[PDB]
């Protein structure tokens, strides 16, 4: 009886697992969450889609009636920290290649950027310690942003010219595109500090310096590696089109806006109603109220426009779309420089970039010369509204977690002053595109969703987790 | 033996076997104190749970060590690892023994003198002893031939007031019964086929689900051949069982076949004996779950719809594309006729023993056991999308909400290979001196257990119906797995005896385990037991027997395989209702494993204290046994939950004490006894106190055992019993009143989930009677288990679907929740106001779906029941009628098991003897639309030659 | 705890 | 010189006895071979266990024979590719193979 | 039948 047989034969020897073997997991782990359930609920909070009348999976997200114990992001919390963040820590232990450490640090930085944009605080300086600290403290969201921006900075400064020697499913070893990913992340987080009025003087100048260098990325920063297979699909499609039936329908703010502006992108991911052949959105949280008011057979799935899942099976997961990067530039020019012509240029560039991804290349003029023409944006506020409202359209069916956060930073689309019931009763009071507070709203304080709940697993296993607070509580960088 | 110093119970095979259950254990349900025996379901071939003095292992090995002659028996269970979507159960290792072969079964309940069988004995021991040789009259052939039916025992009590619809309005297509009150008017229903639709009177069909079932049928054949000499004996047996249960078609199937051959020959001081057994089984299962399964599809039927009218597939309206409802369910007769979940298993086990007596008082014994099994699963489901999606309402007409998306077919096959080897070398010494008696035993143990399997899966079938790994144009999925563990030990057991009055025993064993850290493999555990029979050397003759008992001792234990060193898994990511797995895309990847290994582990140690009293009176016409035990399982190695922010989701460490304390009480007597008539009564009582004592503070005091995400979950919490439930309750004002929503009327969820009871019965007991009049026998046993709670998806689905009688609560008129307030929140000012908002008719469906004022906790259901467990009517024919015949004996027998169940007022839904999560701890969470339990009754013919 | 479940049509 | 000396040990036990009405035989065999190709890639383990009994009682005789057989094999694959012997023969006559 | 390959030298 050889008792020395407790080496798990179902796994390789730990020596044989080098950093090139671990690294590809990190981008995939992250995209599983950010393009998956986080993308999924963020689509509701950003008011892109709503709950289909004839099924019932997401009633509590739409009506804001989930609670901390609903675990609405425990799956993603586990993926990001015990999947990706741990793999990243192992990569940085196993390789000394500054180029690899740079891509690893960027991806690590993005992970904390997603968790902070959900629950404000996050474990950070004490995370990933194992038994040395089973209960890490949750750092403030400002400490986390400030720290990972310095990590990116110090990892970039470490580059020596050598090349990447790890499998890169994002950029395929193109260090220039990775530096562009990080400067676009710097731009995103600098504007968060600015509109949080926290060292807003430096970050205004830093964002000015950043946009001047134009050292950003080309294409979209994405994970383009999915197959219409099994366990190989886009997460949001895999969960919502294979795991469940069709639950999502188009929401009213997105439909009314795409209809007002004459946008042909209204056909991408949205489907005309199977009953009259038009586009109809459902007022957030108003599934049960619409059945109450109209009756059972008059508010069925056929009476509302359904979110199309067919473009989804192999659709990639986006980390930073090009249209959004152009729109941030457009903002930086419009309100930090005195450059209306560069603003118009970056604005148009984003709308053009998105029309091309959604397969309507060559049609952008229908909004760039119609209702969303920069010419008809008189005030510098009517320009900012136009940049923000098109940033919002741009992020539909691409990166919903960002859409939610840019709604929160810039508070555009504005929240309408009318109720869901007032909009349903007389449509003329509604400004197409404005968000509608949910008809059933579990937030004692009312309004729109400001954060996610702390993960229940952290709650139960970590005494140092901040106490649950209602959904209405802003994240440290949302101050209005 | 019965110089023992702790609780034990003996049953002979005749009681084991009279019930004619396929299984050696399920007949003893509720017949023995401290031995909690339950079946996983009524599905043929399913597993049996047996927990002795509560749960000690937090995950998840609580079955006792089955020991057959006397070699450990494999008791591995084969059940689905995803009980939510593909629940099934294919049997456990003890279900293979043929009850007709059992002579004696003795259950050792205490864990203080386990040196003989090792660590597994802390969960208790079930010692079985098989039949041997004659001589008798005349040839030695015993036949048992049986036949038995099963019918459905308890279905949920339904409302028959309202029919198909939603929001209280009429519908032609719902999977539920929130429509109008029954009219008798002619309304439409179902889909439309070829510009035609079905039209029927709007009336209730209260028997519709009940009529869906058939009568299960089962036929058994058992033979045995026997004989002996003054130096040798020989037994050879065969058993056959073929069950096709009450669910229609052949999906409830279990075929059992066994063959055995046992012999012993003595030549001088040497004795060599050998036992060799082969077991076959073919299970087929009607899969359970929340998707396109039979029962889930069956409960989701309007009260007015004729279910048995859906079986004819030449009726277009029953074809999958025109089925009357497209809401996440399918025609139940299609699912049973077109899905596959088969299991076939082959198993060989046996032993060799060499006994050799030498020098008057010594005896050498070598015993070696081998148990090996090859099992092979085959599951498949059709490409529903290819066959039925285009052109039908259910269909392209549903778009992304069709039950056929993305149901593109799937087929998997798995071959498991199990193998255990046990070797014992012993020396016994037995010598009387001056009234004393000495019995020493020194031994060695060597154990080797191995399991491996090979899995392979294909999706998206090319030919829709063919189930073959060639039938896919997409990547196949392969998985391979193997575990191996070894143990060696040395043990000694000293028996001291004075004049058959004072018996003493001292046990000691040291083990070396492969599953503990290399620097800490060795653990030692001793024990001591005593027995004092004050009957002998106490006149009367009133006290037949009087024995007092006491024990203190320890049983060590190791951990599950591969818990010390870290591993790296092939990268995968578990997302809601799916995965994202590597390779992607052309790249393979590895990830850091989520369970932190530990090389600081130390062994597990269970310590028990026990005292007991046994007395008989009036020549055994009155007899009672009482035991009091205090059990502490410490340092059990367990994958304890941890904050994912640490980089791992669990860390393996030694837990705290899991304590089981209680009382085991047995009382029997024979109030009447004449020459031709006897009446016996038996009453047994068990009360166990369960308490996790501590769970390592550093990671919290809580850890999940099983539980839904954002739903009801069963925990192990520090100062609480094993299996605490938490579930969503509604918010209350400081004064008791229920908070509801100002606009909808529906309850408001509280901030945290509420504790909602535990898994444990507060007490268990059983009462038996046995009449004998000449040749006739009668036995009636009642099982009584009271207390605890379990999750029930059968109540869940019947609330949601508007079919449970409870949902007819207010005649479904608009109603204001009684005692309701509104919570007026302005910034930080909290104010409560009498609620004025009714729950509208259109929203009542949602009041009940969420669980009424109880919310999620509504679906934790009381575990308590009283059960007519078994009734056996036996007729032994008078020996005189058999004389000009070849027969030595003839006994006809009628029986019935699981005959009637009584539950408290609040549970009108399930027979609580149900799970979808296996036969051990995790099964206690509840039932996930497990199939209905059945009522069984048959005949048996016994024929001695 | 782990596993999750769907809702129903209606 | 490249080849070794294969080694094989065997153990066989039988237990036997009968009466005028009964006969009973039980046997065990173990063989372990590691052939002349170097290393343990040319290996064979064999285990057998057997119980044979018969019992007479009147006109009736019942009897049974039950056997279990185990083997583990390891083969030094042969063939025209990267196989041991195909590599062994394509050695020049001046090369020390044990080196 | 099935194929074989030349050697090298
Ligand atoms: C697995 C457990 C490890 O323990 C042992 O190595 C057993 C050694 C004791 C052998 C006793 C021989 C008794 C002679 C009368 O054990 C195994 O895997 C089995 C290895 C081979 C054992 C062969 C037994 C022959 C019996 C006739
Ligand atoms: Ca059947
Ligand atoms: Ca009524
Ligand atoms: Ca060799
Ligand atoms: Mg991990
Ligand atoms: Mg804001």
């Amino acid at each position: 009886c050889d008792l020395n047989i407790n080496d798990d034969p179902n796994y390789p020897m730990n020596d044989q697992v080098t950093a090139d073997l671990i690294f590809p997991s990190i981008s995939a782990s992250i995209a599983s969450a950010v393009g998956g359930e986080i993308y999924n609920y963020a689509g509701f909070f950003a008011q892109y889609y709503e709950q289909k009348p004839e099924s019932n999976q997401y009633n509590t997200l739409c009506e804001y009636t989930f609670t901390e114990s609903s675990q609405q992001m425990d799956y993603s919390y586990r993926i990001l920290f015990a999947g990706a963040l741990e793999d990243a820590k192992q990569v940085l232990e196993k390789t000394t290649n500054p180029a690899d450490r740079f891509a690893t640090t960027i991806l690590r930085a993005y992970a904390f950027q997603i968790m902070v944009d959900n629950t404000s605080d996050s474990p950070y300086s004490e995370a990933l310690q194992g038994n040395a600290n089973a209960t890490p403290k949750w750092d403030t969201g400002e400490t986390v942003y400030k720290g990972i921006l310095g990590e990116i900075d110090a990892a970039e400064a470490a580059l020596d010219g050598s090349g990447m020697d790890v499998p890169d499913l994002i950029f395929n070893k193109n260090i220039a595109q990775w530096k562009g990913f990080a400067n676009a992340l710097r731009l995103r987080m600098y504007l968060r500090f600015i509109d949080a009025n926290i060292d807003a003087a430096s970050y205004t100048e830093k964002v000015k310096t950043l946009v001047q260098n134009n050292e950003f990325f080309t294409g979209d920063v994405k994970l383009d590696c999915f197959l219409d297979e099994t366990d190989k699909r886009n997460p949001w499609y895999n969960t919502n089109a294979v795991g469940l039936t069709g639950n999502h329908c188009a929401a009213y703010p997105l439909v009314s806006y795409l209809s007002s502006t004459g946008d042909p992108r209204i056909a991408y991911g949205i489907s005309k109603t199977d009953a009259d052949g038009k586009y109809v959105g459902q007022l957030p949280g108003g599934k049960t109220h619409m059945q109450s008011i109209l009756g059972t057979d008059n508010w069925k799935n056929k009476n509302v426009s359904a979110i199309d899942y067919s473009i989804g099976a192999t659709k990639p997961v986006y980390f930073f779309t090009q249209a959004e990067l152009q729109f941030l530039i457009a903002e930086v020019y419009a309100r930090f420089h005195n450059d209306d012509a560069n603003a118009k240029s970056a604005y148009e560039a984003g709308v053009t970039a998105d029309f091309a991804v959604r397969g309507f290349a060559g049609q952008e003029n229908t909004i760039l010369e119609g209702a969303c023409a920069w010419s008809a944006a008189s005030t510098q506020a009517d320009k900012l509204n136009l940049i923000y409202m098109q940033k919002w359209v741009s992020l539909f069916y691409m990166d919903h977690m960002e859409a939610w956060s840019e709604i929160r930073r810039t508070d555009c689309p504005k929240l309408s002053s009318y109720s869901a019931a007032q909009i349903q009763a007389s449509e003329s009071v509604y400004t197409p595109g404005e968000l509608v507070a949910p008809w059933t709203n579990g937030l004692e304080a009312g309004g729109l969703m400001k954060r996610m709940t702390y993960p229940l697993s952290a709650r139960q296993q970590n005494v140092n987790t901040p106490a649950g607070v209602p959904g209405s509580t802003p994240v440290w960088w949302d101050i209005k | 033996e019965k110089a023992l110093g702790y609780a034990a119970t003996s049953v002979g095979g005749e009681k084991i076997a009279e019930s004619r259950t396929s299984d050696v254990m399920s007949s003893l349900a509720g017949k023995i104190a401290g031995v909690q025996i339950s079946s996983t379901s009524s599905d043929p071939g399913a597993s049996n749970s047996v927990i002795i003095r509560g749960v000690s292992s937090l995950s998840g090995t609580n079955q006792p060590l089955y020991v057959v002659d006397g070699v450990p028996l494999n008791n591995s269970t084969v059940y689905s690892t995803d009980g939510l979507n593909s629940g099934y159960d294919f049997g456990n290792g003890a279900n293979a023994i043929n009850p007709d072969d059992v002579a004696n079964m003795t259950i050792l309940k205490g864990a203080a003198a386990t040196a003989l069988y090792g660590s597994r004995a802390a969960n208790g021991v079930v010692m079985i002893t098989t039949k041997s040789g004659r001589k008798e009259k005349g040839v030695g052939i015993e036949y048992n031939g049986g036949v038995q039916w099963s019918t459905v025992l308890r279905l949920p009590e339904f409302q028959n007031e309202f029919g198909m619809g939603w929001n209280g309005n009429h519908t032609e297509l719902e999977n539920g019964s929130w429509g109008p009150r029954f009219d008798g008017s002619m309304q439409l229903w179902g889909n439309v086929y070829n510009n035609s639709q079905k039209l029927k009177p709007y009336v209730a069909m209260p028997d519709n689900i009940k009529d869906f079932f058939d009568a299960g049928f089962r036929y058994s054949n058992s033979l045995s051949f026997n004989g002996a000499t003054d130096k040798s004996d020989y037994y050879v047996s065969f058993s056959q069982i073929s069950d096709d249960g009450m669910i229609p078609t052949d999906a409830d199937s279990y075929d059992k076949y066994t063959f055995s051959a046992r012999g012993s020959h003595k030549a001088g001081a040497l004795t060599f004996s050998s036992s060799l057994n082969y077991a076959y089984q073919k299970n087929n299962f009607a899969t359970t779950g929340q998707g396109l399964s039979m029962l889930n599809s069956l409960y989701q039927t309007p009260r007015d719809i004729s279910i048995i009218g859906l079986e004819d597939q030449n009726d277009p309206f029953n074809t999958p594309g025109y089925y009357y409802t497209p809401y996440g369910v399918m025609n139940p007769y299609y699912i049973l006729n077109n899905y596959l979940n088969e299991y076939e298993s082959e198993r060989f086990y046996g032993k060799f023993q060499l006994d050799y007596e030498f020098l008057k008082y010594f005896k050498f014994t070598y015993r070696m056991g081998l148990d090996t099994t090859t099992g092979q699963s085959d599951k498949g489901k059709p490409n529903l999308y290819a066959l039925y999606y285009e052109g039908t309402p259910n269909g392209e007409g549903q778009g992304s909400s069709s039950p056929f998306s993305g149901e593109t077919g799937q087929y998997s096959e798995q071959i498991t290979r199990r193998r255990e080897i046990n070797q014992d070398i012993m020396v016994n010494f037995n010598m009387p001196v001056n009234d004393f008696n000495i019995n020493a035993l020194v031994g060695f143990n060597g154990n080797e257990r191995k399991v491996s399997y090979q899995y392979s899966e294909v999706n998206d079938l090319t030919i829709p119906t063919w189930f073959n790994l060639k039938n896919s144009g997409k990547t196949p999925i392969v998985e391979q797995h193997m575990e191996l563990r070894r143990l060696m030990g040395v043990f000694g057991q000293f028996e001291g005896s004075w004049k058959n009055m004072l018996y003493l025993t001292v046990t000691a064993r040291n083990d070396w385990s492969s599953t503990l850290p290399k620097e800490n493999r060795s653990f030692f555990y001793p024990g001591i037991t005593g027995s004092f029979i004050f009957s002998e050397l106490l006149l009367q003759d009133v006290i037949t027997f009087g024995k007092i008992r006491a024990s203190w001792g320890k049983t060590g234990n190791d951990a599950d395989v591969y818990m010390v060193n870290p591993v790296y898994a092939q990268s995968s990511n578990r997302i809601p209702f799916g995965s994202l797995t590597f390779p992607l895309g052309g790249v393979n990847a590895y990830s850091a494993g989520n369970v932190l290994g530990s090389n600081t582990l130390s062994p597990e140690m269970t310590t028990e204290s026990e005292v007991g009293l046994n007395m008989a009176f009036f020549k055994n016409r009155l007899s009672f046994d009482v035991s009091y035990y205090n059990r502490n399982t410490d340092k059990q190695i367990f994958s304890l939950a941890m904050d994912p922010a640490s980089g791992y989701t669990a860390q393996n460490m030694n837990l705290g004490k899991i304590r089981n304390r209680g009382i085991e009480l047995l009382i029997s007597g024979t109030p009447i006894r004449t020459k031709d008539f006897s009446w016996e009564l038996t009453w047994n009582f068990t009360k166990n106190w369960s308490k996790v004592i501590s769970l390592p503070e550093e990671l919290g005091g809580i850890t999940t055992i099983y539980g839904l995400n954002g739903g009801t979950s069963m925990y192990a919490i520090t100062g609480m019993p094993v299996g605490v439930f938490k579930a969503q309750v509604a918010e209350r004002d400081p004064q008791g009143r229920i908070v509801v929503n100002s606009s909808t009327g529906l309850p408001v969820e509280a901030s945290e989930f509420g504790i909602c009871g535990d898994m444990n019965n507060k007490y268990q007991m059983g009462v038996s009677t046995n009449l004998k009049y000449k040749g006739i026998s009668l036995g009636i046993d009642f099982d009584i288990r009271q207390g605890g709670v379990m999750y029930s998806r059968t109540k869940d689905i019947n609330y949601f679907t508007g079919n449970a009688i409870q949902t007819a609560y207010n005649d479904r008129n608009p109603l204001i929740v009684p005692n309701s307030v509104n919570k007026i929140v302005n910034g930080e000012n909290v104010t409560y106001v009498e609620n004025t908002t009714p729950i509208t008719s259109s929203n009542i469906y949602k009041y009940w779906g969420d669980g009424g004022s109880d919310m999620g906790s509504c679906f934790l259901v009381d575990k308590s029941y009283v059960k007519l467990r078994s009734v056996v009517l036996g007729w032994d024919l008078p020996k005189r009628w058999l004389a000009k015949t070849p027969f030595q004996a003839v006994k006809v027998s009628a029986y019935g098991n699981n005959l009637f169940v009584w539950t408290p007022s609040s549970n009108t839904f399930i027979d609580p003897e149900m799970t979808s999560f296996g036969n051990d701890l995790e099964g206690n969470y509840g039932e996930y639309t497990a199939n209905p339990s059945s009522r069984r009754f048959g005949f048996n013919l016994m024929v001695k030659f | 705890g782990g596993g999750g479940g769907g809702g129903g049509g209606g």
